């Protein structure tokens, strides 16, 4: 096909001019917006970023003042923990355009899958130099007894490019008329609470003394990481122009009808080349280690499959990637190699075989895909 | 010796799409393409048999 | 040549380099166009005190690129009132021997259980499929159990183990090296795989704790229950069929990817013990245990390692600690107790002589059935891979 | 053509061209040697001062020196502890010569480490703590110290450095040749003694190794050091003579720290980046009068350019975000990394670049402590047009 | 052929035209005074002057012995164990020389045709005889005593003095010869009672209290100045400054009584001696403990095999005395063994009795030739 030597020649000009910019251009971060709140009033703001150059990009530092007035009991802290203190972020192109629409804890996990290990946290060492948790770069408090208050911090990172030596899914800025947005919603008193024998799936504490745990603050920070000073030549800026063409998105989603010993296929979109999958299999409020389920699979269109393991290999293929595990109940699939594009071959599709399921049994499906219009 | 339809072993590659091809056509699309149609499949019938 | 025999310009000067041109073109259009696929090919559960070799049939599908070995026991005690404990190498002694035999009835990878362990250490730059322990709030962690073993097995109580195995056929995922073709009707392709008895896997108080699992004062009565075991072939479909046949990077395909064994004796205190590199291999990497007569030592019987050449004597001559502290960069740890690494992956040893490179051990005290248990991971190739034939049914 | 601007450019164009091409060329043939030059054991009593003369062979890439250390507590009852810098005071200064007198290195003991761990990725030779039942681990101490010498215990200390003159194993930018006649290179190495590695209770614990209130019986026994030389070997051979990447062995690569005093609450402390050198990382540490805080005496750390913009200006958890990305840990407690490897600080780029640190709280005598780790090279600068 | 034989009567003609035309000039490289306890390894940096013909090493000593009232004595290798190991390299960082101290005193022996610097007792009224005491060590210290040593070591570079192969010509570009020396401390040169006195110096009951109090040493360099230049530059044998002669010592194990133990001659070199040290556990015997050496060639043929005092006696045809117990010569210079594909010449040692940790200690010397053979271009 005479098609596909342009398409490899606009892609050779595209890496050309990708690292010129990369090369020639400053890493500027800066603060775009600080705001303290209490969520009892509001609890769902909007972040408007800085229009300039190329934005690849956000660092969310989001902070809690988490009181306990229970007369007598305590409160534990949940599995996802303070992951769930951002409970969706929203992310709009200058051309109003909607890149990323996840949730809290699947781009904290996103985070760390990127990284190759938990996300802002300090490795165990048996070194005698006093390296280790010094500053609390994400931190909470495991219990917060009748009458104590916690404080608590974590760190988002929303991206917009894929890397820091990858430009792709990166955004452009300067452009006269821009609507770039960043819409963010915050744990309220009524999602991050829950009480013992409730799903702690978007709470932050748990326990006995759960219904007069409150809020005294919320406060935020964005941070917009971007590229200042752009190559300028004759004929205009110089712009790896297929790579601010393609979207790099993250999505979640929550999938229902789970039968016991019955295969469930979530089928992916043919319009994206997809990246990783995260399943979180909540089975009622109820989160084990593998043991409600029998396999874990990618099937083709025909009925192939091609990584159809057992919940323990399952796990062994992602400790090779994050060089840990994942909470009990999360399940995660690389496709970094060779993306699932699902249009070049067939129709995949992820399954799920459950072994026990129970009442209000959901599977929380958490996408991460590049998408262009070639 | 050489064929100008010869893809190969026909039982091999009868079914393997091309080299670049994310996604394939059809070979024929009075609403469309006809004599192209019926050119397209002495092509393909020219490959399977060699010349 | 000063350092190496062979200088990586006029050992390139060896090989044909039109045909590898072609090499690399073919295998470029085989990792573009395939797929990679993880499939369960064999299951068993057995009791060892009958049957402990298993001779496991592999797929005939795509290119072969390596395998993955899940092992899970059960150990019961059966003492009065004494407790065993697990010793240095534990659930990596699950599988004493692993052979492999190509398609073309060609043995590719002959080890023991422990050292295929260390080479799954060291090219992953971490212990293989661990957790690390971190001081984040989310509960990561040791929550699925990968690789896991008890620490101590009391009087009357039963353990869980379990252990993977990588075997490797290909190098890397990007390296088609030591690679098989497998898309055949039939093969002489099997996977021959030596587990842990009751005898070799249990060592009293005194016994050399090398392929043992559990050592202790109990040990005379631990019995195995059973050893379970799975099989995952991982490997490339739909090859790109071009004209005559599939597109095959031919090299490739016909160079072996081994990870041989060995145990050399004959130490005596305060002299250089060499140990020859063999002639026409391309070493990888070395490993080196230490058998003291029995006792595993953190360096204390060293005076130091090195590795030597013919001309230009020692490239490397280091203290145990420092030796130890060229691996902690590798693998962001040491090995375990005995245990010594030498990478060689950016130079391969490649000598076209036998004694021309040699790895030296200089101890400082040795008792009386010391041994030097000796791992090696290299390259070899003695076959040519010319193309094949097809069908055409009348 | 026929302007020297830009006739400079274009023979820069083609020097940096073939300076890529001889690099790889040498990084393909030549082999890596490691091999010892000197053993000393001491006592610090008497004298603790030494300079060690490498060997001039081949394409030297830098030094590893180990340092062993045995300290006994003569006190009664009581003990000490370690200190936030621990053994990576057991060196006070290393300084490195060229063999044409150009100082490569004056790095303290503390900067030299954690330019180690932030050009590794983790703490420098330590072992990571994993969930694994084969006994990986701490087995060979290859960085150890005990955390407390009780009163009348003794404790072993071992520490590693690695200086470095090349700028990693892939670049050679900032190594030695060393295989042409010339005089000799110097490697000038300061240990700590009996009066600058035990603080009493109050005391600055900034370059000390332990301290407690038994630190004033408290002395060394022996040190010893050793020291090994990484170097290429068998150097290609082209037409012309040897192949060498030419201005990557005339580029300097750096390793300064210093100092600066002065520090007014809630008033910004510009610290700027003085000469033409290009800039890769750098060291804050808040001596804040011998306490040492993790950011909350900080309100925040800046870097400024010449139209005094901030490019960065974090918090001091924000600060330790960023860090965190990097070397997978924090810094001890009053350690401050700046990475700019990606696009080094150049003040003829965009102008004068300095670092900003606003304070919160300040005590007396307290400075700042900076540690630089840069590039340098020879700044050619041709006439444009008029000289009027 | 005649290209090889052509070349090597070029050579011939340029060696005596350099041996009669420079001058031999000794001069002192470096000396120096330490404790060992504090430093053991030397690294010395010579000049690059002329046409290098070999270092002269004097090593001085003093031996304190700090026990109450046990006395220590000499070991058979005694003074020789002073330095311990000693590596030359070359000006292009080759290694030359790589062996231990007692190997290198043995084959000054072997060169010589007499124990190496020492003083025959005559009968001559003329009072000849140790007066100048060159290599010289006290027989016991006793206890409070101290006793001073002094030993000389050649390190050879040219063959002899009439045959200049394995010189180095260090009037090139590239960089200075290093002579790295490893010492004697006190952890080496003082054995206990029943312990292995192989490489130490004292041996005795008061060996825990005995300490070196200084080691002094001076390097000194025989080189040839004024070298006669031609119509076309120096004039040089590129054969003989083209060939390296080494001296290097190893270690084999794994003996069994009345078994024919075979160490092979690797490493296709020109091998002109062999030593052979048969430590028995710690225990050197004067013959009684070996059947018989031999030089068999490929399992195929002995051609010397001879009885531990049949082989003694054509050592004292050699070198006029026997070497100590335990140590075994084995000359070779007028036929060099020269194997050509490897595995082709082996050395045997048929042991009587052997005992724990028995050991074979090898020494070699021998000519090789090196790579980038250019010949001064």
């Amino acid at each position: 096909q005479q098609a596909a030597l342009r398409n490899q020649q606009a892609m050779a000009a595209n890496l050309q001019a990708r690292q010129i910019v990369l090369q020639q251009s400053y890493p500027v971060i800066q603060q775009v917006e600080t705001q303290t709140f209490d969520p009892a009033n509001r609890s769902v703001f909007d972040v408007t970023p800085a229009n300039v150059g190329i934005v690849k990009g956000f660092l969310v530092k989001v902070t809690a003042a988490i009181k306990n007035n229970h007369a007598t009991e305590a409160v534990a802290l949940t599995d996802f923990g303070p992951a769930n203190l951002v409970q969706r972020v929203i992310y709009y192109d200058p051309d109003n355009q909607r890149h990323t629409e996840t949730s809290g804890w699947h781009l904290h996990f996103v985070n760390t899958a990127k990284q190759g290990a938990p996300f802002l946290s300090s490795m165990v060492t048996d070194s005698p130099i006093k390296y280790g948790d010094v500053m609390n770069v994400i931190d909470a408090p495991a219990t917060i007894a009748a009458g104590a208050t916690g404080e608590l911090t974590m760190y988002y990172w929303v991206p917009l490019a894929y890397s820091e030596t990858d430009l792709t899914g990166a955004v452009l800025a300067n452009v006269p008329q821009s609507k770039q947005r960043l819409k963010l919603e915050f744990a309220n008193n009524n999602t991050a609470f829950a009480a013992v024998g409730a799903n702690p799936l978007e709470a932050i504490y748990q326990g006995a003394g759960a219904a007069d745990c409150e809020f005294e603050e919320i406060s935020y920070t964005v941070y917009q990481s971007y590229l200042d000073q752009l190559p300028v030549g004759q004929n205009g800026y110089i712009l790896p122009l297929i790579d601010l063409s393609t979207l790099y998105n993250l999505e979640n989603s929550a999938q229902a009808g789970l039968t016991p010993n019955v295969d469930f296929v979530v089928q992916y979109a043919n319009l994206y080349r997809y990246l990783s999958t995260i399943a979180v299999f909540d089975n009622g409020g109820s989160f084990n280690a593998g043991t409600d389920i029998n396999y874990l699979s990618q099937r083709t269109a025909n009925f192939s499959d091609t990584r159809k393991l057992d919940p323990k290999t399952w796990a062994a293929q992602t400790r090779r990637r994050i060089a840990t595990d994942f909470p009990k109940g999360v399940y995660y699939c690389d496709n970094r190699d060779k993306p699932i594009y699902t249009l070049q071959y067939g129709n995949v599709g992820f399954v799920v075989n459950p072994k026990t399921v129970n009442q209000n049994a959901r599977l929380l499906m958490g996408y991460e895909y590049f998408t262009s219009r070639t | 010796q050489v064929a100008s339809n010869w893809e190969g072993p026909p039982y091999m590659t009868y079914n393997q799409p091309q080299a670049g091809s994310v996604t394939l056509p059809v070979a024929g699309y009075i609403s469309s393409q006809l004599n192209n149609y019926a050119e397209s499949l002495n092509d393909y019938l020219a490959s399977q048999a060699g010349v």
